[PDB]
RNA sequence: GUAGAGCACUGAUAGGGCUAGGGGGCCCACCAGCCUACCAAACCCUGUCAAACUCCGAAGGGUCCCAGGUGGAGCCUGGGAGUGAGGGCGCGAGCGAUAACGUCCGCGUCCGAGCGCGGGAACAACCGAGACCGCCAGCUAAGGCCCCCAAGUCUGGGCUAAGUGGUAAAGGAUGUGGCGCCGCGAAGACAGCCAGGAGGUUGGCUUAGAAGCAGCCAUCCUUUAAAGAGUGCGUAAUAGCUCACUGGUCGAGUGGCGCCGCGCCGAAAAUGAUGCGGGGCUUAAGCCCAGCGCCGAAGCUGCGGGUCUGGGGGAUGACCC
RNA sequence: CGCCUCCUAAAAGGUAACGGAGGCGCCCAAAGGUCCCCUCAGGCGGGACGGAAAUCCGCCGGAGAGCGCAAGGGUAGAAGG
RNA sequence: UCGAUCAACGGAUAAAAGUUACCCCGGGGAUAACAGGCUGAUCUCCCCCGAGCGUCCACAGCGGCGGGGAGGUUUGGCACCUCGAUGUCGGCUCGUCGCAUCCUGGGGCUGAAGAAGGUCCCAAGGGUUGGGCUGUUCGCCCAUUAAAGCGGCACGCGAG
RNA sequence: AAUCCCCCGUGCCCAUAGCGGCGUGGAACCACCCGUUCCCAUUCCGAACACGGAAGUGAAACGCGCCAGCGCCGAUGGUACUGGGCGGGCGACCGCCUGGGAGAGUAGGUCGGUGCGGGGGAU
């Protein structure tokens, strides 16, 4: 769960005092209707950091307008973290873009096999689903080692289908401690 | 260290800032106030961390041994072509995505970074992932 | 693509540098033929050569030399008076030749 | 078109997926199979760099015309010339060790050549400021006001207390104070307390001994103070010890990791000592934010004078603006 | 220790350094004129003497092959064949 | 319109090499050499981390790898004082300060029984021998000794 | 004559005028098409260029419309940069005031808009 205080002043002066008060700069944004609404750190975080929260969006609090939204974009902190500028797009009925939060149990064969250990690269799955996407996408197998490694292809896809993403290209693959 | 077949003899000399961040297995060395850091150095940690790891699953990398660092001479006067090539190394500046992965699962990994690094050269920080990030 | 499609935009740009000042562009083919003249791309087009007004599609590059002599004249006139050359999807000695020796009556005018 | 930037131009390069070039491969005359052991053109994805790479691209600077445009410069013609090597500071590249009151070039200031006053102790170039000449006149810079010495030992709100003031890093720490946060089962807390520290817990090897307190893992059960697959003093196993628990005892707040601002350890010298000196640490101090106030420049105003230059009345002067 | 090219000239232009790099002190009698035609390397697929790479067929391609000679600019809307 | 590395390329001539510790005249620390200065190369001393040795024990004794300062010595960098003048070595004689203290003591530590070593922090008090050979200070060697230190001051000393 | 519409040409705009996918037209265009003595042409062939004409077809070049997969376009915000004035630090260097303020990065965007001659398409 989201929510915020807009800025009816925008651009730098702005959120840098923004950032002074402990507020970075947002963008509320909705298919070619957008307006900068202000981000109030602390809580903010909270919220984001629940992550579950940048992966499979939130509904947000602005004036008392209810709305459906996630990150598409943001600007976090160069000189060390935190942010510079938060981006949210509140959703019509077409969520194509989804990087839905991705799960899978590569059940032993792994390390407590030849040492190796899984590496995971995708865990993430950037294919479409509109105004329909779980909290956790998922997909197992049980082997972790020789030379082993499976992605996109193998994938095996749930209800809300539609691979947005890539013939295949490395879920994770598995490599030796000093071998195996 | 690693700079093999170059194409150049050497750089020049400046620093302030650039572009390293993300994480990339969630065992994460970041520098914070460097520069320059010996591509040796370097390999200083890479061990630390390797023979901490119960001496197996691999870190991973970071930056190079990219520039080569010439104190000309040997100690003569000053005048050479400047020439002489002799130590080579990393030009990381603003605390940067230095990634270190390997299965340690603690404080354990800390450990390995704490000396790689308390060693290597500079004020610098460690973590892990934490705001993700969208390319296309 | 670049290929042939060149074959044109050369005679093109080469012709276009040429300048003394109008062109008319004849047009190879039987029916498909026609000449119509132009300028600098002020935006005009002086006159139309030979609305279909078929004479001999028989062996007559002379269907052709004629409604070349024709637009000649029509010209000649159409606009006053005036001096240029023109296009060409080709070389002069056959229906190209023709388009040819009809501006050639056009301004030799005898 | 450098900073930035990006990677598709070229060149790098890090973990990755597919692939062949070295290969096991023998069935060994329709001579083709897994493995893959392969360098990968590659491969896309994950990755960051380039002054002499760049698909993007400025921050200004360049300049043509119109307009500001008088200080006062602006222009062309002309005779009298001096330097033709200089350093410093700031920013931007070289170089040098990213060392030097080094040396190379550039934008600016500078200092000489005026740069004579303030000044910071005293110091050619670091902040202030242009001295034509007066005043036993007043307003100010910078930067100052306990004193040595002009100026509040002002007020207000803090935070250090080591003397930091009164040069230093790596890095170390139940320093000091501050967060913005964690434990409160008054089903009364933690260090302090009392007692029990329970029976199968009794090889698995080794049993010379594990029968938690010898090494290769065990991760179950009953059972109540709630339960130690026993964190620990140990030898011959074993036998004894503190809580890791009440359980009762107490109860009423406890042990923390991140992020903060102010100090200590780390940091040993050569004629003697030192924040300038006296000095001073809740004004006297110092660091931070708050506001007032007076000091102090040849700097600025007010009595006046000298002087040249445009113009103004040019009578010789002259006077005045 | 003369000249051309690239960097550093820091974005106008334009500048040292015992600063980085790297070429020329030829010719081309026809790479000198103009008219007419043509149009890369390389990737892939299929093929006589092949047989990583000729020669031919079949597709694909901001043109990265090309232009005596080095670089840089250009540039096959050819200066290129 | 021809001859021409006049190619140290703007090119004095056509036509040119040397050497001076035998030397001599002009000015500049706008150039070396001494030392001084600033830098620190650095070397010396110290300080972090721990791979790791110390049967067992990381750190009693030790430190891989890499890292971080102090100081003004050694081998160097520069050019301003100095070229109207600053005598450079070795030694002598009289030395003066300094501590990372050698002998001294005070110490915690030990892989400390004692004794004896060795391992750091504190503290300069006095003290800190003769010869040999070598112009050499350093050095190696003889004999002891409680011990027979490192070094600051142009590597103190020519107005001694 | 001088209305829009179908077009065959032939013009400015550099990839939303592209690749590629489905469709679709010849009546009239126009293309391929027929054949070659004759213009004139292939260092081989009229392959192309070319001459020489009914046809046949609309496969192929071809014009619009739907399709955004690749490609192209690529804002709002946002940071880096920095023109200029001031600070904070021995330090490499950090930070503060005042205008300019790309890139990439989700948007979302497109499968051209039109100059003129004209066969002509609708008394």
């Amino acid at each position: 769960m989201e929510y915020r205080l807009k800025a009816y002043y925008r651009e730098g002066e702005k959120p840098s005092a923004l950032r002074r008060a402990g507020k970075l700069p947002g963008v509320m944004y909705n298919r070619h209707l957008n307006r900068k609404v202000y981000v109030d750190l602390v809580e903010f975080d909270k919220v984001f950091r629940q992550a579950s929260i940048h992966h499979v969006i939130v509904l947000e609090l602005p004036d008392g307008q209810s709305l459906p939204t996630l990150v598409r974009q943001v600007n976090l902190d160069k000189r060390r973290r935190r942010p510079e500028h938060v981006d949210f797009f509140v959703l019509s009925d077409e969520p194509v873009e989804m990087y839905v939060p991705l799960r899978f149990v590569g059940t032993p064969a792994g390390v407590r096999a030849g040492g190796v250990l899984q590496e995971i690269h995708r865990d993430i799955l950037v294919k479409v689903s509109p105004r329909n996407i779980p909290e956790f996408i998922e997909v197992d197998v049980s082997g972790l080692e020789i030379g082993d490694s499976l992605h996109a292809s193998d994938l095996k896809l749930p209800p809300g289908v539609e691979l947005a993403v890539s013939p295949e290209e490395t879920i994770a693959a598995v490599v030796p401690p000093e071998d195996v | 260290r690693m700079k093999y077949r170059k194409q150049q003899r050497g750089r020049l000399k400046g620093a302030t800032k650039g572009g390293d961040y993300v994480a990339f297995g969630d065992y994460g060395l970041v520098a914070l106030e460097p520069a320059w850091i010996t591509a040796q150095q370097i390999e200083a940690a890479r061990v630390a961390m390797v023979r901490h790891f119960r001496r197996g699953g691999k870190i991973f990398i970071r930056i190079f041994p990219d520039k080569p660092y010439t104190k000309k001479p040997l100690e003569v006067r000053m005048g050479k072509g400047k020439g002489n090539v002799e130590g080579y190394v990393a030009v990381v500046k603003p605390g940067r995505v230095m990634f270190e992965v390997a299965g340690v699962t603690e404080e354990q990994a800390m450990e390995a970074l704490r000396i790689a690094g308390h060693k290597l050269p500079i004020k610098t920080k460690i973590v892990r992932r934490d705001a993700y990030d969208e390319a296309q | 693509r670049l290929t042939a499609y060149e074959r044109r935009k050369f005679r093109v740009r080469n012709r276009i540098k040429r300048t003394g000042r109008l062109r008319l562009s004849v047009f190879r083919s039987l029916k498909h033929i026609y000449a119509q003249i132009i300028d600098d791309e002020k935006g005009v087009t002086l006159v139309s050569a030979s609305s279909l007004a078929l004479k001999l599609k028989g062996n007559k590059t002379e269907v052709a030399r004629q409604v070349g002599r024709a637009l000649a004249e029509k010209a000649l006139a159409l606009g006053i008076k005036q001096v240029a050359f023109d296009r060409g999807p080709y070389k002069y000695h056959g229906r190209v030749k023709a388009l040819a020796e009809g501006a050639r009556e056009g301004g030799l005018e005898f």
